[PDB]
Formats: C-alpha cells, structure tokens, sequence
C-alpha cells in the first residue's frame, strides 16, 4: 500500500550503481580486479534479494528487469566472463571445495542466461583453452560438471564439441597409454626418447593456419616416424600433419649438466648450432623453413629482456636483428639451478578487405529472406535458399538459422512452434 | 625452490642405483620441505618407484599409506588422479595380486575418509572394473550395491557409469529383462558427459535388445552409434558391431548401402568382413544366385552365431519377394512353374509365396 | 655424446578423413555429377550437414520432400556447410 | 606441401589417360572424381578442355552410353578446338549414341545428331539415316 516509494528508490539506486558501473569510458584499471568488483556487487545483490525479501517473486522478477535494462550496456562482457572463468579455474589451490566453486559457476550461468550470442562466447572459450594445450593446471572434473550442467539447457552441436574435446583428450591419452605397452612389448632402441604424442581433431578443435615445416633432428625425426607407422595400423584411413606451433621439450645442456625447457622451434635452433660452432642468422634461416610473422615474438624472447638465468645472448646486442647478427655458443653457467625454463616467453609473447565480402552476405541473406517466401514447413526454404545462389559456402546455414531466429519479432514469420505447419505458406 | 629443485634433481641424478643414497637425499628433502609442495610430492613417487625396483613391500604399503594422507590437499586433483592411475599400472604389469588389492582397500578407506564425491567413485568404479575382470560374482553385488548407495539428478555421468557396470554384470549372465530395465533407466536419462567407451557398452545392448525384441528400425540407430563411438575408442568391439549394423540393415527392406558411408569405408577389406560386403553386394542389385552362394561359401563365419543364424530365416525372404515384385510388374497372367524356375524354389512354396504376397 | 639429446617431445597433430567423399548415397554418383535426373535432362551442387555427410542437393531435397532423416545416419538432418 | 593446381591437374590427367591405355576404369574414375573436387578453382582453359576430353573418354570407357554421348556432342562445338578433333570427337559421339540402349534419351540426342550439318559428311551417315526413322 506504500511500497512503492521504496521501489522507486530502490529502482533509482539500481539505475545510479549500473550507470557507475558500465564505464564505457574512463578505462585503465586492471580488467581481472573489475570483474572481481563486478562479481562482488552482483553477490551483494543476490544477497540482498535473497536474505532481506525471502526470494520474493516480484522482487526477482523486477530485479531481472532492472538487469536487462542496465546490462545491455557494456558489449565486450561475454570476454571477460571467460576469462573471469578461466582465472577461477587456472588455481583451484583457493577454495578447493566444490560448493563455493559451483555456486560461483551458476552465478555466471544465471549471468550468461540473461544474454545471447554465445558464438563469441564460445570462441573466447576456444582462445583461451588454446593459449589446455600446454599443461592441464586445471580440476577436469569441475569443468566436466560445469559443461554438463550447461549442455542440460544448451543443446547439441556446441555442447557436442566441446563434449568432443573432453573425449579426444581421453582417447588421446589412452591411446599413449597404448602406445607405450605396444613399445614395452616389442623394444625399439629409438623408443628410448620418451614420446608424449597427443592427437587432436580437425572437425572440432580450432584452427590456426597451415602451419610451417621446420626440420626435424634425426632421432626424433625417426621416433615420429615410427610412430606414424604404428598409427597407420590398428585403424586406418587418416594420415598426421605434425604441427609446430605448439610444443613443450627440454635439453641436456652445459660443468655440471642444466636441464633447459625450449618450444619446438628453439629445440631446433640449439639442435643446427651443435653440430658446428660459429653460425650467424642468415645461415639458420637458410635451412630451417623458420615462420615470418610469429618469428618475431620468439626472436625478441630468446633475448633482448632475459631473466636472471641467461641461458644465451648474442654478441650483436641490439633492440633489432636484420640479417647478418651472427650467434655464438657460449656456456653461460651463471644460475646454479639445474631446471631453468624459458617458458616466461609465454607471458609476454600473447602481447600485440572482409568489408565487401560482409556487406555482400548480408545482402544476400536479406534479399533470400524476403524474396522467396516459398511453401515451406521448416527445412525446405533452407534448400531453396542456397539453391538460388549460384556458388556456394556463401549460403552458410548458420546466417540463416539466425536471421529466420530474430524474424519472429513481429507478424511475419512468427508462427507456433508447437505445430511448425503454416509458414505463409507461398505468399 | 632454488636450493629445493637442485637437491632433487642430485639425487635424481645418480640414475643407474639406489643404495639408500637417493632414499637419505628424499628424506632431506622433505625436511627442508615446507607445506605440502609438488616437489615433495614427486620425490616421493620417485624413491617409491625406484623401490619398487628393489622390494621391500612393507616400506612400500607404509609411505603408499602415509602419501595417500598426504594427497588429501596438495595439489590439483588431476595430478593426484595421473599419480594413482600411473602407480596402479606401474605395480599391475608385475602382478602381485595380494599387495594388490592391500594397495586397493587402503585407497578406498584413505578416499572414504578424504574427497569422496569426485575421488571415490573414480577409484571404486576402477576397482569395480578391475573385479570384473576377474569374474568373481557374488561380492560384486555388494559392489554395485554400495556404489549405487553412495551416488545415490545433475549426476548423468556417475549414473551412466553404474548404468553400464551393471549392465555388463547382467549381460554377464543372460538377464534380458533387467537388461531392458536398466537400459530403459539409462535413456531416462537426457545430460551426460560419457567416456568413449562407456556409452558404446550400452549403446551395444539397446541395440541387441531392439534387434531381439523385434523392432528393426531403432536397431540401426543405436547399432550406428555404438560403432560411431568403438571408432574413437577400442578396438576388439569393432568388427561386430559392423556386422550387427550390417544386419539390421538387411533386415529393414534394404535402403542405403552401410558401407558407402564414409565412417566404415575403409573397413571393407578385412576377412571378417568381406562376407558381409559380400552380402551387401547382392542384397543390393536383388541377386538370387550370389546371396545363396555367400551364404554357402561361409558356413562358418555366418552360420555360427547365436543372432545371425535367428535371422537367416526372415532373410532370403525378402530377396524373393522383391525378385517377384519386380518380375510381376510387365505381366499379367503367367505360369507358376516358370515364376518357380527363376525363384529357384518348388511349385508348393512359390504358391506359398503369392498367397502371402496377395494377403 | 651429442652436444643436445632430446628427451620429451609433445607432439601435435590432426588426423583428417582420407576421402573426404566419393558418393552421394541417393544416386551412387560422386558428388560431382548431376545426380542423374540432371544428367539426363539439362545449376547441381553438394549439400553438407552436422554430421558431415555430403550429398546431392537435388538427392537430399527430394528425399527431405517425405523424411526428416539422414539416409545414412539415420538420425535428424539440418543443413550446414550448404 | 603443395605445389600448384596446374601440376596436380596435369599429373591426374596423365595418370588418368594411362589408365584408359590399359582400360583401369576405376583408378581412372577415381581420379577424375578428385580432379572434379580440385577443378573448380583451375584458371587454364586449355587444362579445362582436355579435362573434359578426359572425362568424356572416361564416362565412354565405363559402358555409359548416353551421357558419353551427350558430353562429346557438347565438346564438339568448342571454338578454340580445332576442327579436326572437333569432327573426331563429333565421329565417337555418334558411334557413342549409335550403340546404346534404345529409349527416349537415345532418339533425343539422334535426332540432335541429325540435325547438325556436319554429321552428313561423316562416314557412317546411312546407318545414322536408317535409325533416325527407326527402320
Ligand atoms: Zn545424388
Ligand atoms: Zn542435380
Ligand atoms: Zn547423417
């Protein structure tokens, strides 16, 4: 009977505290401690409406309606959601108790239901699990939970994937496992290296490009041999395209004896300077099919800001290295620790015309929305749609998935779901 | 830390003995060890390891004992999951059966007492398989029943893993109906995240249970996705589950040829199943004299099984009725002999036929 | 006693089908040809879905007109990849 | 590694016409399918005609007819193909059609055959004359 005061204020607060929150401008405080803030409130929320109003309906209804009016704001959320996640996850050392970390997961489900476009989403999700590759550092059960609970109100198709990269790591590993007995039983004199072969797949997982063809030394060209031999049997009908952009090793290196993680292309770099002494740049870019664009990151992270260590520096010390800075091996003893890595390059080194293409796209799918009004029930006008088109990966299912998705919003092409029968049939 | 790791890897580095040198090393080790460090943590799978190489049994159920204390928070449960799993294959390639199941129940108790949702149930489910491997019967249903207690939905992954344990227990012993049961119970269910192996066991059983039952439609279905999913994983359960999906395929009036599609091309060259490509080869393009002749030249192979044989009768059924129907189509008042001439069968059983047919 | 002995190595790799395709199950053409009732009277091309089965347009449209179904799966169809 | 559409298309081609030497349909066949699958993108129309010269020869080899028929008879009339191997390739179109199966397709494309002025010059004309009627 005066409640509505204290709505208003409420209501008025609400609006004050998001429009302080949304900061589309004034940018430069750490984005983790902001979504730690914004976490915060949003638990001072949920608390406020759960301790004080007894999870009133009305009261959560408005509060949902206050939060999609002052949540649409801000655009590059979804980003910081995942990364938030992936933070969380990373070190499960603070609050290894389940509780906490599903309860902070159902806050960013209930948080992710308010909002749509999950195929950015989802994307970020591949962009950070890609830079899982490296080693697991994670719980896998929590995230085996956690995507379970989402496929429950999701679906297929993304869920599948993402189902799909659980289960190609475990065959990946099972078929090591395998690997491993297939070599203890029938001892190969090459096996002695250890091999840690993890096969992915091409329907799923991301891809980055083509990838180089950096050399490989002897021995682990031959280890890698047969292995491709022995994956050619058992089950067949699909070949290995050995990629090096990714990759963890070490070296025995010099005096006592230090043991020295590198990437891939380092492993090859120190394997061409052993065999003879005194090679300069050009000669190593000669024969090592060395990548153009990613070369940067890793030329100015075997040197120029090095740590304590001091593994290797060259004599033509620059910021910049053209063409002819030749490298010397040196022993550079220096730290007495006996596993130094060099894998602080991680830290620093993910640092730094589709107009007419897009423009075209969407004017094709506008016209194939309008024009054809064809007699469909739910599938055929899909078949009609890129029939018309003339080439194809143009039509892309997806775009009219979407656009048939948000046409639902007035009259036209928003008819019951529970009988998908009348569709204006041809007009 | 600094000093830490370099005394480690000194004792690591002796690589060719272990005169309790490298044990006296690990001991200093952990004493200079603060709180609960990985590097302790493998320190001590190292000296047990080496140990291992050297007997000594009681020393190792003592610090196995004490490591497992240890494990209950140290470090990222993955870690201590890989650990388990690498020792248990590590003391299983040498046998040892009773300090193996030693090992077995102090892990249940030292879980029982530490994380048991996501820990236990892994271990009791490994030792669940493990105990049917050896066929002892009888105490595994105190097994299933006390897993069944402790699980017991937003559990779809455990659920489906007791799902299939118990249906192996009871395909173990032909129950067909708790069979049906149990799989009926699994596809309540809608959420899951299942192990590559764990649904095909399953999905194996639906589809034998529909093919058995009577429905030969869901029979592919399911005989489809169980191979799908023996594909990735396994392979000893992958050439009958092609030839059980071949013959569902017969038995549903033909319709698309099984191997033209992509995911079981290249199995087509194999001995054991060349007499199913063979039998696709003329079921397709109807082909009296072939099939019967695939059927002869493999006795064995074919008429061996227990599922085969049962459905060799409602095939070589359907060809016929298929010669008849296209062979009837331009005519319209023929002889019976000359219709049992081309069918290859008597007088008495292609009037048999036509009556069927006309009814 | 080679100066650097490689002892681990983590390799990647991604295994792709072999044949990609070389029949449309409708008509036992490749998926290159008209899909027969273009061949005869003469624009053609493939259709791909989830479950990465190629087809015929023409094949999988006129067997879409009754069924809802993958002809080789036998599971539900919906159009993507074209 | 890949080298270039041009040289992949050549050495299937060859391989494909060394086939049919030693009448391998299904090797060949095999092989055009995925000189199908990599032609679309070929930029060389000289490669595209003894494509389609490869491929009429092997639709010829594996016993269709028609089809065989109907692709000669649509390459007979390339400009840049010259006219003797035009009025060859215009000689197997109508052996190709002459010996098939009869049906409506077979009278189609003879009665096209007839119409053309150029078959009147050819050799075996009086048994294309006495099939059009249908003696
Ligand atoms: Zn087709
Ligand atoms: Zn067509
Ligand atoms: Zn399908």
């Amino acid at each position: 009977n005066g409640l509505k005061t204290m709505c208003e204020c409420m209501s008025s607060y609400l609006r004050e505290q998001g429009k302080a929150l949304v900061s589309e401008e004034g940018e430069g405080k750490n984005p983790v401690d902001y979504i730690q803030g914004l976490l915060d409130l949003k638990s001072r929320f949920d608390r406020f409406l759960l301790e004080s109003f007894n999870n009133d309906r009305l009261f959560k209804q408005t509060i949902a309606g206050d939060f999609e009016y002052f949540l649409n704001l801000n655009s590059r959320s979804p980003e910081y959601l995942s990364l938030f996640i992936d933070d969380k996850l990373k070190k499960g050392v603070k609050g290894l108790t389940e509780q906490e970390v599903e309860t902070i997961l159902d806050k960013a489900m209930v948080l992710f239901r308010f909002m749509q476009e999950k195929d950015v989403f989802e994307r970020y999700y591949k962009q950070h699990l890609a830079r899982l590759l490296t080693n697991k550092s994670v719980s896998d059960d929590s995230e085996k939970n956690m995507i379970s609970k989402l496929k429950t109100e999701c679906g297929c198709q993304f869920t599948s994937k993402l189902e799909g990269m659980f289960r190609d790591m475990s065959i990946s590993n099972t078929t090591m496992d395998e690997f491993r007995q297939h070599l203890q039983a029938t001892g190969v004199s090459l096996g002695g290296v250890d091999l840690t072969v993890r096969v992915l797949t091409t329907g799923y997982w991301p891809t980055q490009s083509a990838t180089p063809k950096c050399n490989i030394p002897p021995a682990p060209r031959h280890a890698f041999e047969i292995f491709r031999r022995f994956y050619l049997a058992k089950h067949s009908g699909r070949q290995l395209t050995l990629q090096h952009h990714m990759g963890s090793a070490d070296l025995n290196a010099t005096t006592r004896k230090h043991i020295l993680q590198v990437s891939t292309f380092q492993m090859t770099i120190l394997m061409l300077f052993n065999n003879r002494e005194k090679y300069t740049f050009e000669e190593i870019q000669q024969e090592t099919d060395i990548p153009e664009r990613e070369l940067v990151r890793a030329l100015q992270s075997l040197a120029c800001g090095k740590p304590t260590q001091r593994v290797l520096t060259k004599e033509p010390k620059s910021k910049e290295i053209e063409n002819g800075h030749i490298f010397t091996v040196n022993d550079q003893f220096t730290s007495k620790l006996h596993r130094v890595k060099i894998q602080t390059v991680a830290a620093k080194q993910g640092e730094s015309k589709v107009d007419d293409d897009r423009k075209h796209e969407i004017e094709a799918a506008i016209v194939r929305i309008m024009k054809s009004r064809k007699k469909m029930q739910h599938n055929v006008l899909v078949a009609e749609v890129t029939q018309q088109l003339k080439a194809r990966f143009l039509p892309s299912p997806v775009v009219i998935k979407k656009r048939i998705e948000g046409l639902i919003e007035r009259e036209y092409l928003a008819r019951t779901p529970e009988d998908r029968k009348v569709y204006t049939y041809v007009a | 830390n600094v000093d830490l790791e370099n005394q480690y890897y000194n004792s690591k580095a002796l690589k060719e003995d272990d005169p309790k040198a490298a044990l006296s090393s690990f001991q200093k080790v952990l004493e200079l060890e603060g709180e609960k460090g990985e590097w302790g943590f493998k320190a001590l799978k190292q000296m047990i390891k080496i140990n291992f190489k050297l007997t000594n049994f009681p020393e190792m159920m003592n610090r196995y004992k004490q490591l497992l204390t240890y494990i209950r928070s140290a470090v990222t449960r993955n870690y201590s999951e890989k650990s388990i799993n690498s020792i248990l294959d590590y003391i299983s390639t040498s046998k040892q059966m009773d300090l193996l199941q030693e090992f077995y129940e102090t892990t249940l108790e030292a879980l029982k007492d530490a994380k048991n949702d996501r820990l236990w149930f892994k271990t009791n489910t490994k030792l669940g398989k493990l105990y049917l491997e050896r066929e002892e019967y009888g105490k595994l249903q105190k097994i299933l029943r006390q897993l069944h207690q402790s699980c017991q939905l937003k559990k779809g992954t455990q659920l489906l893993e007791i799902y299939a344990l118990e249906i192996q227990m009871y395909t173990a012993q032909k129950n067909n109906k708790k069979l049906k049961a149990l799989y009926e119970q699994s596809l309540h269910i809608k959420s899951a995240i299942p192990h590559p192996l764990i649904m095909g066991v399953i999905r194996e059983c639906g589809g034998k249970m529909h093919l058995r039952e009577g429905e030969f439609e869901k029979a592919h279905t399911d005989f489809f996705e169980a191979f799908k999913n023996y594909d990735e994983s396994g392979s000893p359960r992958r050439t009958t589950c092609l030839k059980y999906l071949v013959l569902a395929n017969m038995l549903m009036k033909s319709g698309i040829n099984p191997f033209d599609s992509q995911e079981a091309k290249p199995y087509k060259n194999d001995p054991e199943i060349l007499a199913m490509t063979n039998l696709v080869s003329a079921y397709q393009n109807n082909d009296i004299t072939e099939f019967e002749k695939i059927l002869k030249t493999n006795h064995s192979n074919i008429m061996d099984d227990p599922f085969i044989r049962e459905h060799i009768e409602e095939l070589l059924r359907n060809i016929r009725t298929q010669v008849l129907i296209k062979l009837i189509k331009p005519y319209t008042r023929i002889h019976i002999p000359f219709i049992s001439k081309e069918l290859n069968i008597d007088v008495a059983d292609v009037e048999s036929l036509l009556v069927q047919c006309i009814l | 006693k080679k100066r650097f002995e490689v002892k681990k190595w983590n390799a990647v790799a991604l295994w792709a089908w072999d044949i990609v395709v070389d029949n449309c199950a409708i008509c036992r053409n490749h998926i290159m040809d008209l899909c027969i009732e273009c061949q005869a009277n003469q624009e053609c091309t493939v259709a791909w879905g989830v479950c990465n089965h190629a087809f015929h347009f023409h094949c999988i449209s006129r067997w879409l007109k009754t069924r809802q179904v993958c002809p080789l799966d036998n599971r539900e169809w919906e159009f993507q990849k074209y | 590694k890949q080298y270039n559409v041009d040289y992949k298309l050549e050495t299937y081609l060859k391989i494909a016409r060394l086939y049919l030497e030693d009448d391998d349909p299904v090797q060949a066949e095999a092989y055009i399918n995925r000189a199908s699958l990599l032609q679309n993108e070929s930029t060389n129309e000289q490669l595209q005609i003894h494509y389609k010269v490869c491929y009429a020869r092997v639709l010829d080899y594996r016993r269709k007819f028609i089809e065989a028929a109907q692709r000669y008879n649509e390459l007979s009339y390339k400009t840049i193909v010259h006219e003797s191997e035009r009025l060859e390739a215009l000689k197997h179109a109508l052996h190709c059609t002459i010996l098939a199966s009869a049906g409506q397709q077979r009278s189609r494309m003879l009665a096209t055959l007839f119409k053309d002025e150029r078959c009147q010059q050819l050799a075996a004309y009086g048994i294309l004359e006495k099939m059009y009627l249908d003696r």
